[PDB]
Parts: structure tokens; sequence; C-alpha cells
């Protein structure tokens, strides 16, 4: 090969390598963050449906 | 050949051949047979082999490097221009080591021709090669075998801040 092939193949692995390092750092802050506050999307722990909950008039008033 | 400045020669000046005695001696024979025997079919193979490298004349080119930013201006985990600077870097170095590589040579071939008087007759080669060897000191020693632009950029911070506290220490 070319030292010009193998010289800018190589400046195109580290640009994909490099990408890829920084998004992880990145992967890992974000499940840090996630995890901590609870606001994202991940981590969504299930809770009580309120569509379950019969609003109707009931026997008692007191309710 | 080569070229004559970065490869110095003083002039050669040799004596005349003056023969006090009377008895021949046998190395102007071996001159005259090594001319006539040796020297002549060399000439002439060397004539044909040259004859036909000039039926056929194409080159080789030195390779050129234009000049990429340094590691100075590379920002920190930048890697597409840290790369370009640490390749500079590596071809800098392999450079200033062939330049040190010269200079040995000249040392020695002036320890070599300049016979027994070479302890006055090469101070001037002695200079460079004490130049040359302290700036490839300075520049590149005690980095290890995971040498790098940025462990040499760390060497030259460190020795500029000695000079700088050398001479504020001296003011």
């Amino acid at each position: 090969d070319a030292p010009e092939k193998n010289y800018e193949r190589t400046m195109a692995i580290l640009q994909i390598e490099s990408e890829k390092a920084e998004l992880r750092l990145k992967e890992l802050e974000v499940r840090r963050l996630m995890r901590a506050k609870g606001d994202g999307p991940w981590f969504q722990y299930p809770t009580i449906d309120k569509a379950l909950i019969d609003h109707s008039p009931k026997a008692t008033p007191d309710n | 050949s080569w070229d004559k400045d970065v490869y110095p020669e003083p002039p050669r000046r040799t004596p005349a051949p003056s023969p006090q005695t009377s008895l021949p001696n046998p190395i102007t024979y071996l001159t005259k047979a090594f001319d006539l025997l040796v020297d002549r079919p060399v000439t002439l193979v060397r004539e044909f082999i040259e004859r036909q490298h000039a039926k056929n004349k194409y080159y080789y080119y030195h390779r050129e490097f234009r000049r990429v930013p340094d590691i100075t201006e590379c920002h920190e985990k930048d890697v597409l221009c840290m790369f370009e600077a640490e390749m500079q870097w590596k071809r800098d170095y392999k450079v200033d080591q062939e330049i040190v590589n010269i200079i040995q040579e000249r040392l020695k071939a002036c320890q070599q021709r300049e016979g027994e008087s070479h302890r006055q007759n090469c101070a001037k080669e002695l200079q460079q090669f004490t130049q040359v060897v302290k700036a490839y000191q300075d520049r590149y020693h005690d980095l290890g075998a995971h040498y790098s632009a940025r462990k040499c950029l760390a060497k030259q911070k460190q020795r500029m801040l000695a000079e700088r506290k050398a001479t504020k220490e001296a003011a």
C-alpha cells in the first residue's frame, strides 16, 4: 500500500474510534444522571396506573 | 557520488615519488599489473553496463513532506491533529538521528585521515560533534521507549522552566 493510503486510512480509523470513545463516555454520564435523577426515559420503574381509579359516586360521601 | 559540502574532505596532497636508492620497488610493477590485468577489464565491464543503463533512463525522487502543525497547536485529545503532529515529530526524530550519524562519520573520517596529529587537527569536527550531541541530548534523551511528542514537549517545558528559574535567580 501507499503511505498516503495507510496515512489517511489511519486518520479515518482514528476519527471513528475517537467518536466511539467520546460517545461511550457520554453514554456512561447519561446513565449516571438518569439513575441519580430519574427524569429520563431509562430507569422508569413502573408505578400504579391512574386509569384503574374509579371516580364514580361511591356509597358514602367522605372519600 | 555525494555532496562535498555535507561530507567535506580537505584537499589531498600526495608527495612526489622521490626515490633515493637504486633498487626498483615492486609497487610500481604491481600498480602497472593492477592497471593492465584488473582495472581495464573492470572499466570495460562498467562501460558496458553504463551503456546499457543509458538505453533506459528513468528516475526516482526524494519524498518531500510539507509541514503540518506541530504538537503545540493541537488541542488536547484531538487525535486527527495530534496524529499528524506525532508522525511529523517521528520523521524529524529520524532526521535528527541521521544528522548525528553524519557528524559521527565526519568525526571518524577526520580521526583516520589526520593520522597521528588528529588531537590537534580535528578540533572543528570535535566541536561540531559536541554541539550536535548536546542538542540531541537536550531534545530527545531520557524520553523512554514509549517516546512521543507529548513526552518531548513536556521535557522541553521542564528544561525551559529550569532555564527561566536559573535566569530569575541570577537576576
